[PDB]
RNA sequence: AAACUGCGAAUGGCUCAUUAAAUCAGUUAUGGUUCCUUUGGUCGCUCGACUUGGAUAACUGUGGUAAUUCU
RNA sequence: UGGUGACUCUAGAUAACCUCGGGCCGAUCGCACGCCCGGCGGCGACGACCCAUUCGAACGUCUGCCCUAUCAACUUUCGAUGGUAGUCGCCGUGCCUACCAUGGUGACCACGGGUGACGGGGAAUCAGGGUUCGAUUCCGGAGAGGGAGCCUGAGAAACGGCUACCACAUCCAAGGAAGGCAGCAGGCGCGCAAAU
RNA sequence: UCCCCUGCUCGGCGCCGGCCCGAAGCGUUUACUUUGAAAAAA
């Protein structure tokens, strides 16, 4: 090719948008953004199937254009906006929030969340950047620059930042014990305390991670966010509690619940 | 770059052997009694057969304590249970492999149609479901390779709209009526 | 006699109408015309049938069930603004003009042939 | 805005500093004690 | 309507001629480089007019070649 | 000051430079209206030097391809192998110049030739091992008759962009002018072989 | 089936300079074998 692409076909898309094949033959490509192409979901893909807000691809672009979503406190108008992890999206209208959080399985899903938690957000810092006159600052993962922050912030640790103002609340340090949650990878969703934690020179250091049933999986340290102090989380976990029952307890547990429904 | 499926598979084999007196005789008799229409039919049910056989034999070479065979063989297991095919008395997974095809041919709809009472032979029983008379659960099945299930069997009964079943006279009564009418009036 | 039943009702408070599956129920005879799930909506939900858009109604086999779409609105305006051109062209609210696509392709490119005013005259 | 932040982050970076003052002292007390015992 | 300006025409679509460590595939690096657009930051951090200038469009009018999205 | 496994990293200070084919430091636009004695104001659009981020692209590391010995040695002052110093390039690099040393590969199959060879995910047959195909809807590469050169633009050696050559070819009042369906329909030929 | 027959400098399940535990730092190299990560979809 000699210029970036622009289209996208259905089967290239991932997993998780979790589409249809008889539908149509181009997936919508997100239009660049805080989140990478592959671990975002458009805000289209979004409302027409998670929430069956729209039926079209132009009731959800009305829907969208007409001042009703709140991306992160602010209103987007991109049709194809990739709203990424831990993003607050607001309806003020009929007045339900989201939060985008992974459940055991790898996909997004849907979170129905109080306002007031909406007022804040976690997100993991990337690198340490010193500015033009020493000003430190950090990138986070959603690429949100913050100007003068605290002196103890390290490389990979979380911070908790307000919608409205920008600036830091709180921050976790990343330490053994501190309870986990992966994003990336086979494990993926999974509720976790840290372990153990080996380094590699010149390579990636895989860390351990304790699932809170006694279970025991290891991913790369890029694969892994800091959601709390301690075994206590900060936000709202999905029902689950990202626990990966494996597929013998879900056959008991769909059986049960066909059972009882009858 | 269009958007269709492309997917497909045959659900019959044909035989190494063309002309085999006792194949010949063996799958005549299947076709005679249990009202077939040619071979194909039971040659697709020799390769389900076949299917669910290579299934149960690849499981079986596993060892026990494994959560993938326990899975998939009761799995399989619950479905053939669901299916007819087998009971609660045998629930074993290497009991699958005694079954035959007439355990499969015993499940169709048109053999079940003829022996609950309520057609005279195998035949008549699959004419009256080719037309639209046969239903299962308030839903016409006009269809005689239909699997029934074991939960699905006590609600075979005629069509409210068939005249067997109580409803509107067919066309052959009804001409033959106003031929009547027109004769005597 | 011809009965229809709800399913999966919900509301959108954000583009004023609601959403419905219709499960229409016609033992014996064929099936109904979209006037009568229109006005059996409207003396349903008690509301006037000028807003009433039902579409996607297929028999299923067995001769009985039908299953369809139905859009719930609160206002004429309302349902005007969003709203696919088609489906206010099936209630004659809306006209489309009459041009093929032909025609449309050979006037631009004729106007393409020349500059300036002369595009007026060019294509009529 | 930059004047007042620029205020804020020098308050803290003066606590965070004589934190780090008194770590480092009493770590040097603590190398003393451990040296005469 | 027209026309100046900005953006896109480098995407999509078709074919397999050349290509036998070339292409491609898995794993790695840019601490050896560029990056439209989106998102976030910077945008009184420099110590020295209550709005400046003339050219072209579109338009009017005069033409040539037999001919062009010509001038 | 801060970080990497590791800098000639980031930041700091000193002394200067700072391209007239010229780095930035707003002579732009809409809606709603105004408080306090002409100053002072909220919400957006556009543009913008730089630094991250996103879609990338590019050059690299290790390993893995069909046949042929009736191909046994191949490459080299026309760079082949390496050193040094530079030009150019967005960057490393014989990529190329100037001077040096004679290096580099090969029976573990180099080199030369052939392919009715685009590569892969895959497909058919199939006890176990294998054999044959993959032009073909997804990923990557290449081309728009075939070579060569270039303008614009962030991104092209682009062809539904331009400039010449050869082969074919259209109009012509004979001076000149306009082109490239391996895009969608369609036609000719080629054929056993393929639709509005 | 169950535990045992590679060494020293910083420091925590604890007791009153004395003992166990953890750990910044390294240990003769290959294949084979088992586990774990990541490995686009259809």
């Amino acid at each position: 090719a000699r210029g970036p692409k622009k289209h996208l076909k259905r089967v290239a898309a991932p997993k998780h948008w979790m589409l249809d094949k008889l539908t149509g033959v181009f997936a919508p490509r997100p239009s660049t953004g805080p989140h990478k192409l592959r671990e975002c979901l458009p805000l289209i893909i979004f409302l027409r199937n998670r929430l069956k807000y729209a039926l079209t691809g132009d009731e959800v672009k009305k829907i969208c254009m007409q001042r009703f979503i709140k991306i992160d406190g602010k209103v987007r108008t991109d049709i194809t906006y990739p709203a990424g992890f831990m993003d607050v999206i607001s309806i003020d209208k009929t007045g339900e929030n989201f939060r985008l959080i992974y459940d055991t399985k790898g996909r997004f899903a849907v979170h129905r969340i109080t306002p007031e938690e909406a007022k804040y957000k976690l997100c993991k810092v990337r690198k340490i950047f010193v500015g033009t006159k020493g000003i430190p600052h950090l990138v986070t993962h959603d690429a949100r620059t913050i100007r003068y922050p605290d002196p103890l912030i390290k490389v990979n640790d979380t911070i908790q930042i307000d919608l409205e103002t920008g600036k830091i609340t709180d921050f976790i340090k990343f330490d053994t014990g501190n309870l986990c949650m992966v994003t990336g990878g086979a494990n993926l969703g999974r509720i976790g305390v840290i372990t153990n934690r080996e380094r590699h020179p010149g390579s990636f250091d895989v860390v351990h991670v304790k699932d809170a049933n006694g279970n025991s999986f290891a991913t790369r340290l890029s694969n892994i966010f800091v959601i709390g102090k301690g075994n206590k989380p900060w936000i709202s976990l999905p029902r689950g509690k990202g626990i990966r029952l494996t597929i013998a307890e879900e056959r008991d547990k769909r059986l049960a619940a066909k059972q009882s429904s009858g | 770059p269009v958007a269709r499926s492309w997917v497909c598979r045959k659900t019959y084999v044909t035989p190494r052997r063309p002309f085999e007196k006792s194949r010949l005789d063996q799958e005549l008799k299947l076709i005679g009694e249990y009202g077939l229409r040619n071979k194909r039919e039971v040659w697709r049910v020799k390769f389900t057969l076949a299917k669910i056989r290579k299934a149960a034999r690849e499981l079986l070479t596993l060892d026990e304590k494994d959560p993938r065979r326990l899975f998939e063989g009761n799995a399989l297991l619950r479905r053939l249970v669901r299916i007819g095919v087998l009971d609660e008395g045998k629930m074993k997974l290497d009991y699958i492999l005694g079954l035959k095809i007439e355990d499969f041919l015993e499940r169709r709809l048109q053999t079940q149609v003829f022996k609950l009472g309520l057609a005279k032979s195998i035949h008549h029983a699959r004419v009256l479901i080719r037309q639209r008379h046969i239903r299962v659960r308030k839903q016409v099945v006009n269809i005689p390779s239909f699997i029934v299930r074991l939960d699905s069997q006590k609600h075979i009964d005629f069509s409210l709209r068939s005249p067997y079943g109580g409803g509107r006279p067919g066309r052959v009564k009804r001409k033959n009526a106003k031929k009547g009418q027109g004769g005597a009036g | 006699t011809v009965t229809i039943r709800t399913r999966k009702f919900m509301t959108n408070r954000l583009l004023q109408r609601k959403q419905m599956v219709i499960d229409v129920l016609h033992p014996g005879k064929a099936t109904v015309p979209k006037t009568e799930i229109r006005e059996k909506l409207a003396k349903m939900y008690k509301t006037t049938p000028d807003v009433i858009f039902v579409f996607g109604f297929r028999t299923h086999f067995g001769g009985g069930k039908t299953t369809g779409f139905g859009m719930i609105y609160d206002s004429l305006d309302y349902a005007k603004k969003n709203e696919p051109k088609h489906r206010l062209a099936r209630h004659g609210l809306y006209e489309k003009k009459k041009t093929s696509r032909k025609q449309r392709k050979e006037r631009k490119n004729r106007m393409k042939k020349v500059r300036g005013t002369a595009k007026a005259n060019v294509g009529a | 805005k930059n004047k007042e932040e620029a205020a804020e982050y020098a308050k803290l970076l003066a606590k965070r500093m004589k934190e780090a003052k008194e770590k480092r002292q009493e770590q040097i007390a603590k190398r003393r004690r451990l040296s005469s015992l």
